[PDB]
């Protein structure tokens, strides 16, 4: 399954995953496509902060949504 | 980009508004022109409904970027120019902190040989006594950055700013503007990286006028191409500058658990 | 109201020479344009002759001719700038930037035959190498301002107050506090004001076709706070 993560330099990343995926994971999949350490990654969907040891489903992530990316350059 | 050769040389302008503010029903009509290689634009208003019944600063914005200079190294950047000659509606909420807004929805397009700007604006819950509605801005302006991202879902942009509105008795009135603009052909359109238009304005009255009017001059260069661009919470869609987003974040999240 | 006042009914051109040290560097710039009263307008362009201006642009703007308002005609017995033309005024300032040194300047404001020159000898000290001046960290825009103005009978002149605001590349605004004063250069009488404001506002901009160093500047100045 696809879903795409905003970012707030107004792109947009396309993922390819599946809802088993720990959120660990896709910040890796993320790291491996656009070179962004996972600890630097905040994840943000419908108004909820995605948590390392949960999953796509735990937040009821379906195909194609949209997930939105801040950064934090430490403290993360 | 194709629209951008329309913009060589001066092009006339000519502004059209109808408006509603609590109540208050009300019609502007401008013209001038707009010279993209300066960066200068020039606009004479006139309330032809008579008194104008909200301060003329507050409608600067709302009355055509397009006229901005892009310098040579980001003229693949600019978004507005490209979606011309069809052109793009341009939609703003825009916030009066403490006080009520405006939603606007413009669109922006050549007619022939001059470029238009028709807008319908409406105005709700704003204090009879306010700065707005008492009439306490100043009759002038100040310098700011317009914040440009792409939206690349909507084949357009996001656009944020805050204008500082300076008020009689010191104070300053903030009005944070949310704007989106999209083109009105499927003519292909530059879709832009962040950077922003150094906005620069100059408010007068023409000596030889009574009826309620202003005359505008705006200076527009972008630049930019970061922690002071304006972004908004993905959570409440506050905007903010990108440097404080994280602490935001961290009490934001707090506060909204159900999101 | 004065005969200074005629000389201004319509387009008058305008000259700006400048001679500038600021912290050992020397500087010149000159300016040229046109200002209208009847509408408060002032047009100017300045180049900078001696090569890379060593201080930021906006710095300079109100140091680079109060003489160009337009005082609505309720209020045109308040109006020192015009009543001392054509002998002209020195107009005079120190500048002092917030958390950093402090510009002086004095200058002459005079009709040479039929063009108003501003002849300005501007001294800088005490500036920081890595202050927003010297280090060039100004945006280049400019806000609005009220210029404060009162009488100054002992000198047969006025003296005048405001602080501009210098906007910074990171965000944070640096205030320049100016004092001014401004004393007639001829013998013939003048009108001393009652306490009033000039409401200012100015754009920069540059020519795209001037290679030199150098500013466009706009200035709209208009004279309120009496009541019609
Ligand atoms: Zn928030």
């Amino acid at each position: 399954m696809q879903i795409f993560v905003k970012t707030l330099t107004g792109k947009t990343i396309t993922l390819e995953v599946e809802p088993s995926d720990t959120i660990e994971n896709v910040k890796a999949k993320i790291q491996d496509k656009e070179g962004i350490p996972p600890d630097q990654q905040r994840l943000i969907f419908a108004g909820k902060q995605l948590e390392d040891g949960r999953t796509l489903s735990d937040y009821n992530i379906q195909k194609e949504s949209t997930l939105h990316l801040v950064l934090r350059l430490r403290g993360g | 980009s194709k629209g951008e050769e329309l913009f060589t040389g001066v092009v006339p302008i000519l502004v059209e508004l109808d408006g509603d503010v609590n109540g208050h029903k009300f019609s502007v009509s401008g013209e001038g022109e707009g010279d993209a290689t300066y960066g200068k634009l020039t606009l004479k208003f006139i309330c032809t409904t008579g008194k104008l019944p909200v301060p003329w600063p507050t409608l600067v914005t709302t009355f055509v970027q397009c006229f901005a200079r892009y310098p040579d190294h980001m003229k693949q950047h600019d978004f507005f120019k490209s979606a011309m000659p069809e052109g793009y509606v341009q939609e703003r909420t825009i916030f009066f902190k403490d006080d009520g807004n405006y939603k606007t929805r413009a669109e922006v397009k050549f007619e022939g040989d001059t470029l238009v700007n028709r807008i319908e604006l409406k105005g709700i819950d704003f204090k009879e006594d306010g700065n707005i509605l008492g009439h306490k801005l100043e009759y002038n302006y100040n310098s700011h950055n317009v914040y440009i991202m792409a939206d690349k879902q909507k084949n357009g942009i996001k656009v944020n700013f805050k204008i500082r509105h300076n008020i009689e008795d010191g104070s300053v009135q903030l009005a944070d503007h949310y704007q989106q603009n999209t083109p009105i052909g499927d003519g292909p359109v530059l879709l832009p990286d962040n950077h922003y238009l150094s906005t620069q304005s100059a408010l007068s009255k023409d000596p030889n006028e009574k009826r309620d009017h202003m005359v505008l001059l705006e200076f527009v260069t972008a630049a930019g191409i970061s922690q002071l661009h304006q972004v908004q919470c993905p959570v409440c869609q506050q905007m903010m500058p990108a440097a404080h987003i994280n602490s935001h974040l961290d009490r934001c999240l707090l506060l909204h658990p159900a999101g």
